[PDB]
Formats: structure tokens, sequence, C-alpha cells
């Protein structure tokens, strides 16, 4: 799963 | 600015629960996006990621630990708590909590760390060491400081009068849950019959002081 | 999960040297990679955040570059305070992985270890066990191998050993290995041998003793 800040 | 400090028990028994607390100042868990993580490091080993919790409360645990870890935050106390269940000797390490910036780019790093708290997992009780001789143009001799708990122990030679050539090694936690360390000193062969060598051992935790003379 | 491989895992250098270490990921982590320096007894310290951004307060000699699966940390001119262990960490995927670390120590000429073997003491012998220890004194580089043999049987799983920190004056390491046996076992064997393998020894060295002699 991706980190919270991959935005 | 920001500082963090880990607190909890330095000694925990196998099977039991390890509860850690991270107290910090310079930021609050209500600032947007801010996180606080837990990182551990076994003696002489690499850093291992444990978990992280954020301002809005989501948290993530290391997959290979997650049925044993629980991370929480009390915001009026400005603390984060980590609970690790059924610990075993392999969990012996230094535990660090660290801060992670929220979006104002640079959220990509843990920018400030606690000093770390070293936790040792053992089922043993305080116990003084037994001191055995390690004996024989350069010669080596020493003392084996065995079966003590908990760390630390201090070793000197000839009441401090002897310092060069001395090597007190890092103690090893044995499978028995007790420590064992050696202190050796290298000296001239010719000195072996006229000079005396005594290691002074002090394990304050159990107050066992021992002076042990070794020639051959 | 995501594997972060750091290399070289160990590196030898001198003050004033220019070194570059790498950290590479099994999957692309974009620019979410941080670099830390950790000195013995102290917590990690952020140097580079987001792969190439110098952390405020960090010396200009430190720099980072890379993206995706390749990253490097370069120290333009090595200082005394830089002989430590460096780690990289990716914060793109959960869990946040740390590399295995890169160890930077002080370079000096190769120095083979002085080896000594110590039989267990009689006093210990009636406590019920026998500890025989092998000392590898003042060597360099750090990598060293100790092999215990009892009556030529290779010993495994019953020895522990620790190493000292690199000496501040001569830059050498010393190692101590302890072979632990029950007394009964100690008494039913004869030759106790410690074989040391090290870059400074053309051929492994063996120190030994015969129990009753």
């Amino acid at each position: 799963e991706l980190d919270k800040w991959a935005s | 600015r920001i500082t963090l400090k880990e607190s909890g028990p330095p000694l925990v028994k196998p099977t039991q629960t390890l509860t850690l607390t991270c107290s910090f100042s310079g930021f609050s868990l209500s600032d947007f996006g801010v996180g606080v993580g837990w990182i551990r490091q076994p003696p002489g080993k690499a850093l291992e990621w444990l978990a992280i919790i954020y301002s809005d409360d989501d948290k993530r645990y290391s997959p290979s630990l997650n049925t044993r870890l629980t991370i929480t935050k009390d915001t009026s106390k400005n603390q984060v708590v980590l609970v690790m269940t059924r610990v075993s000797p392999v969990d012996t390490a230094t535990y660090f909590c660290a801060h992670r910036r929220g979006p104002t780019g640079p959220v990509n790093a843990m920018d400030v760390w606690g000093q770390g708290i070293t936790v040792t997992i053992s089922s043993t009780s305080t116990k003084g060491p037994s001191v055995f001789p390690l004996a024989p143009g350069t010669a080596a001799l020493g003392c084996l400081v065995k079966d003590y708990f908990p760390e630390p122990v201090t070793v000197s030679w000839n009441s401090g009068a002897l310092t060069s050539g001395v090597h007190t090694f890092p103690a090893v936690l044995q499978s028995s849950g007790l420590y064992s360390l050696s202190s050796v000193v290298t000296v001239p062969s010719s000195s072996l019959g006229t000079q005396t060598y005594t290691c002074n051992v002090n394990h304050k935790p159990s107050n066992t002081k021992v002076d042990k003379r070794v020639e051959p | 999960a995501l594997q972060l491989t750091q290399s070289p895992s160990s590196l030898s250098a001198s003050v004033g040297d220019r070194i570059t270490i790498t950290c590479r990921a099994s999957q692309g982590v974009t620019s979410a990679l941080a670099w830390y320096r950790q000195k013995p007894g102290s917590p990690p310290q952020l140097l580079i955040y987001d792969a190439s951004s110098l952390e405020s307060g960090v010396p200009s000699r430190f720099s980072g570059s890379g993206s995706g699966t390749e990253f490097t940390l370069t120290i333009s001119t090595l200082r005394p305070e830089d002989f430590a262990t460096y780690y990289c960490q990716q914060l793109h995927f959960y869990p946040h992985t740390f590399g295995g670390g890169t160890r930077v120590d002080v370079r000096r000429t190769v120095a083979a270890p002085s080896v000594f073997i110590f039989p267990p003491s009689d006093e210990q012998l009636k406590s019920g066990t026998a500890s025989v220890v092998c000392l590898l004194n003042n060597f360099y580089p750090r990598e060293a191998k100790v092999q215990w043999k009892v009556d030529n049987a290779l010993q495994s799983g019953n020895s522990q050993e620790s190493v000292t920190e690199q000496d501040s004056k001569d830059s050498t390491y010393s190692l101590s290995s302890t072979l632990t046996l029950s007394k009964a076992d100690y008494e039913k064997h004869k030759v106790y041998e410690c074989e040391v393998t090290h870059q400074g020894l053309s051929s492994p060295v063996t120190k030994s003793f015969n129990r009753g002699e």
C-alpha cells in the first residue's frame, strides 16, 4: 500500500 | 525546537507486554499531517521500522509484528504510546520514537529523533558475576566476568594504574539470560614474573565487587 | 515488502576522502528516501530528506541524488565525525523500510590479529561449565572469522563473541570469542583449537591446547 503522502 | 523522549521499563520478562511512551515538545499531534514513529535497533544491528501514528489518527504497523503492536496517542499529554506483546530476547534493543513533518515535500524523512531507550528482555534476577582468570615477547591475560545481571559492570586493571593494552569487550547476553564479558590486557612476557595483574570487577546492580589476580 | 539494499555495507576511508554510498529499492519509491548518520551511542540524525534536499543545519559536504530505485549519498570531504554508520529509509510505501546500513570507519594499514587462546579455569570447572576464550587482538580491517574445533570437530552454535570499537589511537579492532561447554564434555576431549581467518593472514592461524597438558 502507498504512504499517506504519495499525493 | 522539537524534542522527543522515550520512557518505559528497561527490563522486561519474556512473554510479557512492553509499554513505551514517547513524550515530545515543540509540536503537537494536532498540527496537520504530523506523525510520530517508532524505530528499534538491536545491539550492533540495523534500524528496524515498527510503527507510526498521525495527527488524524491513522496508524500503520510493521507487517511482521502487527498482531503484537498497538500504537496510541493522548493529545492532552502530548505523548504517543507503543505496546508490544509477548516479547522475547530477540526484542532486546534500543527503541526510538521520532517526528515526521506534515505537508506545509520534506515529509519524506523522520527529521527529529528521541535519544532512544534501551530495553533488555530477560527472565533473570539481579545477580553478581563470577570472575575467572584468562591466563597464558608480548603476552595476553585477562578476566572472564561471567553470569551477571543486569548490565552494567565496570572493569579496571591494577586499580586504574594499568590502562594501555587493555580491551574490555562488549558483554554478550547469553541464552541463559545472563551476561558475560571479558576484559583482556596485553603485556610484556618479561613482566609476567615480576609484575602483578588484577582485574577489579564491580557490578553495582547487585553490588558484587571482586578483585581477581591472574599471572599464569 | 520493499527491499532496500545498501552498499557497500562496510567501507574504509580517511579524513579528506570523497566517498559515495548507495541505497537501492526493489520497487520505485519516487523521491521519498531519507539519509541518516548514526554515531555509536547516539540516535540517527537526518542529513537528506526527499532524496536530494539537504536538511537544515546539515553540513554542505553532504549531498544526495537519485529517484525511483537508485539513490546515493556523497560526502565531499570526510571528517572525523563522519566515521559512523549511515542508513537510508523510504517513506513511499508502508511499511517504511530502512536499509541495512553503511559502515564508515578509519582506514589504516592492514594489521593481522595477535591470537591467544585461554583454557577454562579450574575454579569455573566445578561450577559445572567450561568457557574457553579466543582473543583476536588489534587487527584491521574489522572482518574476521573465528572457528572453534574440539578434537578436530568443528564447533557450531555454542560460542558467542563481541568486538570492540575502532581504537581512537591505532584504529584497530579486537575480538573476543567464547566457546561454552558443559564440564563433562570438556573433560572428554583433548585438543581445543581456535582458528582465525583474517585478511592479514596468508593462511588461517590455529591456537590450541591439550586439556590435561
